[PDB]
């Protein structure tokens, strides 16, 4: 059958990262006091985007988003031979298509089922999906960074 | 010879001097101490053209 | 503005223990004169004895 | 029969460098301080990434 979706995606606004922007901010001050550095740096938004999309067009999330999805559970034959193959052919069905700044075109991802109920019922699920993961990325590497300034700083 | 003896007695208990920079990095050492607040499930994005 | 204000106590504090125990050495030697003329607001946390 | 496989890669984050991070920080500074070196420097991940 193949019917299609498709979505079009732009940075996030400073409301809607929560308190999340508030401490970034604040590591980034003890950088340009002290230590001699910072620049012409992207803002927060800019870096915080740019992880999303990585994770957006990376092939390990598609793997990993169809194997709980439920609706590839029940097309489970029971072979090991005929899963594996069925399970490469749903990975190829989510196309991702980086945009231009020039021509004013945006990101855009396309997605490929069997119904159209559920053609955008999936899509939205990993859109969602995506998201999630990009968010506990983020907080791992401000951990991170939190703990080697402590140890910078308890040192002088 | 006498308050020769008073200066090593008061200098003694004192102790050595900090300047005003030892103070602020102390101040600001307590903030990195008390760690950073993790609050997940933030948006990332948004969106120019809904799924339908 | 909460870091600036306990930067100033921390430093009030300090000088206030120094005054105390410059105090005990004085009575203790029996100095009553001012053998410098130089202010104590300018003077260095070693010499409150420099005074009477 | 020539069956085949393929993997892709990127720069890693701070997380995984280890301890190897904070040191290589350390002596930065200092190069900062003597023998003065370019503002726009390739970060520490950046060189870690060209050596695999």
């Amino acid at each position: 059958q193949e019917w299609s979706s498709t979505a079009i995606t732009d940075r996030p606004t400073v409301n809607m990262l929560g308190g999340y922007y508030s401490q970034q901010q604040f590591l980034r001050n003890l950088d340009v006091r002290s230590n001699m550095a910072s620049a012409d740096q992207p803002s927060v938004m800019d870096e915080a985007y740019k992880e999303f999309v990585m994770q957006l067009a990376s092939w390990d999330t598609r793997r990993e988003f169809w194997l709980q999805t439920d609706y590839y559970k029940q097309r489970m034959v029971g072979n090991s031979k005929a899963d594996a193959a069925l399970l490469d052919e749903m990975i190829n069905n989510i196309q991702f298509i980086p945009g231009d700044f020039t021509r004013a075109v945006n990101d855009s991802v396309k997605l490929i089922a069997e119904t159209a109920p559920d053609a955008n019922n999936l899509l939205r699920q990993y859109v969602a999906f995506a998201s999630q993961r990009a968010a506990s990325h983020l907080n791992d590497e401000l951990k991170g960074a939190w703990a080697a300034r402590t140890i910078q700083m308890k040192a002088q | 010879r006498p308050m020769l003896q008073a200066a090593l007695e008061n200098l003694q208990a004192v102790g050595p001097a900090f300047d005003l920079d030892y103070d602020q990095n102390r101040a600001m050492l307590n903030t990195l101490n008390v760690g950073p607040t993790l609050d997940p499930r933030f948006q990332t994005y948004r969106y120019l053209r809904t799924p339908e | 503005v909460k870091r600036q204000e306990e930067v100033a106590k921390a430093i009030y504090d300090r000088r206030m223990n120094s005054i105390e125990q410059a105090l005990k050495i004085a009575e203790q030697h029996n100095i009553s004169r001012s053998a410098t003329d130089v202010p104590a607001e300018e003077l260095p946390d070693s010499e409150m004895f420099l005074l009477g």
